[PDB]
C-alpha cells in the first residue's frame, strides 16, 4: 500500500490535533493545494524582497520551506497549528481538514518528483534527525515517512554536537550533489537541540532550445543603483511563450528538456523599477501573465548567472503570522516527542539556496541555423538590468524556486 | 534546517 | 540552470 | 579493353592538335575552374538569388568539346579549365586522367551513395563525323554519336535531347536546352549529366520539422519548413564568425558542405576570396562537436547561358564563327565549326533523409545564339553549398541556396 496511488481511507492520519479550513485535466485537490503553496511564495518573496536592498540578489525555493513546515504541522496543536494553516495558506483549501492536507501534499510530490524516463532532474529529500535518548511519537515518526519520505535517524546532539552537525551536513550535501553545504554552522545545536527537521530539493535540467557558448559576450547590465557591470550575455533567436504585460513589462518562459519544467522571466521595462513590480506582484497577476503567454519569435538576452543565498526565516514568518511556533511559551506540538515535554519550540528555521545558469548547464557545443531570415521588426527581450527568475513545474502550476537577479555580474 |  | 534549496 | 584499368600506353589518343597524382592535379585543376567561375557566375547575379550548378559537369562538357579543337582554341581550353596546370607535356594526355577520375567517381563496388554520369553526343544525321573523333569520345567519355535530323528538324532534335538528358536525371533536368537555340545550321551538341542521390549518415526526424516564416529581402514573407537534429558533427567557426559545416552522406565519401557568413555579414566577401585552398583550408580546420543543426527542407533549380563568363574568364576563340578551330569533329560535310552557345542546369533537393542533384551542361556548334534568358528571384540570407567526393577531392555541385521557401 504505497501513497502515490492510495486513496484517503487507505491512509489513516490518525493527527493528534485537527483543524477545520473555512468557508485542466490534473487532480483537483493537488491543483488547490498547489494554488496554495504559490499563494505563499508570492506573499513570503514580497516580504522578503521588501526586507531586501534593490541592488543584492535573492534566490530560494517556496516549495522547500512550505514543505518544511507542513512536515512540522503533523505534530502541531491549538494556535501553533493555525498558525501555520493560515500562514501558508493550506487554510485556503475550503472546508478541507488539516489532516487532509498532506494527504494531497504527498499526491503533489508524488508527480514532481515523478522519477520518469523524462529528461530534467528534480528531486527531493526529507530527514529527521532527532536526540537518541528522545522517544518520539509513533505516529509522528510513521506519517512523517509515509507521507514525505522522511525517515528519522538518531543523532547525539547533547554529548556529540559537533558529530551530528557534521553527519546533517554531510547528508544535504549528498542530496544536493553538493551545491548546499554547510547548511549548520558550528555554533548551532548544542543540548538543548532535540530535533533537527530537514527538507532538500535538487533540480538539474538542459535547455530545450539551445543557447550556444560561441554566442555568449561580455555585455554592461544595469544595477539599481544607477551603476554599470560587465555580465556575460548569452543569445539566440527562436520561438518561445512570451507576452508583452502591463506598463511594458517582458513575461519570458525558457523551457527545459521534457517541457515539462521552465524557467520564467519578468523584466520591466527600463523606466521602471523592479521595486515597483515586486509591489505588484500578486499571486492572481502572476497566474495570470503564467496564462496569457503565446508562442513568438525573439531575441534573446539573458545573462549567465550564479547565486547563493541563505537567511533566517523565523523574522519572516512571524510578520506573517507565525508567531506561536517559534514562542516556548506559546508554542503547541504535543505530536512530535512522545510522552509530555509541552514545551517544545522551533528555535531557528534557515533556508540556503543555490542557483547557477549558463549554456549546456554543467565549451563543447555550437549551433548552426542555416537558411533562416526572421522579420526586421521582431521583438527583443534584452535582460539587461534587474528582472525576476521562476522555475516552475507548468503541469502542476508548482512555483518550485524564484529569486531575482539584481547582478549578474562577477 | 529547522532547529526544535 | 542547476538549483538546490534546503529548509 | 578498359580505360580504367589500361595503362596510358594502351589506350591510342589519336587527337589532331596538340598543346595516380595525375589524376589528382586534375582535380585541383577542376576545382580552380569550379571556384573562378563561380565568383563570375555570382558578379552577374544578384547577391541574393540562387545559384546552383555542378562545375564537375562543365568541365566535362568542354574537355569532350576539346577532342577536336586546334590552335588558339585549343589553348585557350586547355588554360580556361585549368589542365595546363597538370604536369604533363600534351594536351591530349590530361583526357586520360579525367577518364581515370571519372572512373573513380562513378564505378565502385561500395555504392553507398548513388553517383551516376552519361555523356552523348548528338551530330547532324547527313554529316560524317570524323572516325577517330567520334572512338575516342565514345572510348574516354562513354560518349557515343547519336544521329539527329538538325538540317530538317531542329526542334524535333532539341525536344530529343532535353529528354535523353531527362532519362539520365531522373527527371530532374528537364530543359538543359533553351527552346531555339538549335536550327538549320546546327552540326553538333556535346552533352554532359550527372546524378546524385545521398541517404545522410545521420538522418533528420520530420516531427522535429517545424514551419517557419522566412522573411524576403524586399517585401513579405513566404513560410518554410525547418529541420532539427542535434549530433556529432565536424564543425568550425572560423574568420568573421563564418560558420563551415561538414554533412556527410552514408558512406563518407560524399558530403556536403555548407558554409554561412554570421548574421548581418554579407555573403558577397566570402564568395570573392573563395578560392580551392581557401576551402582545404576550412575543410581542414573542423573539428568533431556536440551541435544542433536547423536547415530548410527545400529544391532549388538553376539553368544558364555559360559563354558571357567563359568569355570574360577567357574562352573567346571557341564561340567566335571566324576564329574558332574545331578540325578534329568533321571529316566531311560542313566545317568550320564554333560554338554558338553553351547551356546548363541544375537541381538539389534536400530533406529529412538526405539529398538529391543533377545537372547538365550542352554546348551546341554552330546553332543560334540565344539571349540569356534570366528567372530572378531575391531571396535574403544566403549560405554556401557544396557536395564533395572526400577521396577524390572534387567538387560535384557548388551553390548558394537563398531561398527555401521554394
Ligand atoms: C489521534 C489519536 O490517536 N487519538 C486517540 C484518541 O482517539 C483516543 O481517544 C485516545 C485514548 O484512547 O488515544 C489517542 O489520543
Ligand atoms: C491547552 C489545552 O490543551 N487545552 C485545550 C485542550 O483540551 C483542547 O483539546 C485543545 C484543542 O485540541 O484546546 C485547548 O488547548
Ligand atoms: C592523312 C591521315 O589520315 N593521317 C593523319 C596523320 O597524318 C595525323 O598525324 C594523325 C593525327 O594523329 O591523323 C591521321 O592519322
Ligand atoms: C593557324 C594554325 O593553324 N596554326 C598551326 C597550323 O598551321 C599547323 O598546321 C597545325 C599543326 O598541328 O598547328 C597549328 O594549328
Ligand atoms: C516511358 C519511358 O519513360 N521510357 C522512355 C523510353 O521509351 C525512351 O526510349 C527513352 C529515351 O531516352 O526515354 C524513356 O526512358
Ligand atoms: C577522317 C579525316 O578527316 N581524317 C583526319 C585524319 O588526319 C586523322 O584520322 C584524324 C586525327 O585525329 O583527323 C581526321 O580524322
Ligand atoms: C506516545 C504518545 O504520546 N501517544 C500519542 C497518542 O496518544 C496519540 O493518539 C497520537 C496522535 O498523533 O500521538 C501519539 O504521540
Ligand atoms: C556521484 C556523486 O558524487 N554522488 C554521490 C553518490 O554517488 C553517493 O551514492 C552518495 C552517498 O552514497 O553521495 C553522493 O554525493
Amino acid at each position: 500500500v504505497d501513497i502515490c496511488t492510495a486513496k484517503p481511507r487507505d491512509i489513516p492520519m490518525n493527527p493528534m490535533c485537527i483543524y477545520r479550513s473555512p468557508e485542466e485535466a490534473t487532480n483537483r485537490r493537488v491543483w488547490e493545494l498547489s494554488k496554495a503553496n504559490s499563494r505563499f511564495a508570492t506573499t513570503f518573496y514580497q516580504h522578503l524582497a521588501d526586507s531586501k536592498n534593490d541592488n543584492d540578489n535573492i534566490f530560494l525555493s517556496p516549495l522547500s520551506i512550505s514543505t518544511a513546515f507542513a512536515m512540522t504541522k503533523l505534530g502541531a496543536c491549538n494556535d501553533t497549528l493555525q498558525q501555520l494553516m493560515e500562514v501558508f495558506k493550506f487554510d485556503t483549501i475550503s472546508e478541507k481538514t488539516s489532516d487532509q492536507i498532506h494527504f494531497f501534499f504527498a499526491k503533489l510530490n508524488c508527480r514532481l518528483y515523478r522519477k520518469a524516463n523524462k529528461s530534467s532532474k528534480l528531486v527531493s529529500a526529507n530527514r529527521l534527525f532527532g536526540d537518541k535518548s528522545l522517544t518520539f511519537n509513533e505516529t509522528y515518526q510513521d506519517i512523517s515517512e509515509l507521507v514525505y519520505g522522511a525517515k528519522l535517524q538518531p543523532l547525539d546532539f547533547k554529548e556529540n554536537a559537533e558529530q551530528s552537525r557534521a553527519a546533517i551536513n554531510k547528508w544535504v550535501s549528498n542530496k544536493t550533489e553538493g551545491r548546499i553545504t554547510d547548511v549548520i554552522p558550528s555554533e548551532a545545536i548544542n543540548e538543548l537541540t532535540v530535533l533537527v527537521l530537514v527538507n532538500t530539493i535538487y533540480f538539474k535540467g538542459l535547455w530545450k532550445s539551445k543557447f550556444s557558448p560561441e554566442n555568449t559576450r561580455k555585455e554592461l547590465f544595469y544595477k539599481a543603483d544607477g551603476e554599470s557591470c560587465s555580465a556575460s550575455m548569452m543569445y539566440q533567436e527562436g520561438k518561445f511563450r512570451y507576452r508583452r504585460v502591463a506598463e511594458g513589462t517582458q513575461v519570458l518562459e525558457l523551457p527545459f528538456k521534457g517541457d515539462d519544467i521552465t524557467m520564467v522571466l519578468i523584466l520591466p521595462k527600463p523606466e521602471k523599477s523592479l521595486a515597483k513590480v515586486e509591489k505588484e506582484l500578486t499571486p492572481e497577476v502572476l497566474q495570470e501573465w503564467l496564462d496569457e503567454l503565446e508562442e513568438m519569435m525573439l531575441v534573446v538576452h539573458m545573462p549567465r548567472f550564479r547565486i547563493e543565498d541563505g537567511f533566517s526565516l523565523k523574522e519572516q514568518l512571524q510578520d506573517m503570522g507565525l508567531v506561536d511556533l517559534f514562542s516556548p511559551e506559546k508554542s503547541k506540538l504535543p505530536g512530535i516527542v512522545a510522552e509530555g515535554r509541552d514545551d517544545l519550540y522551533v528555535s531557528d528555521a534557515f533556508h540556503k539556496a543555490f542557483l547557477e545558469v549558463n549554456e549546456e548547464g554543467s565549451a563543447s557545443t555550437a549551433v548552426v541555423i542555416a537558411g533562416r531570415s526572421l522579420n526586421p521588426n521582431r521583438v527583443t527581450f534584452k535582460a539587461n538590468r534587474p528582472f525576476l527568475v521562476f522555475i516552475r513545474e507548468v503541469p502542476l502550476n508548482t512555483i518550485i524556486f524564484m529569486g531575482r537577479v539584481a547582478n549578474p555580474c562577477v | 534546517w529547522m532547529d526544535f | 540552470s542547476e538549483a538546490a534549496a534546503s529548509t
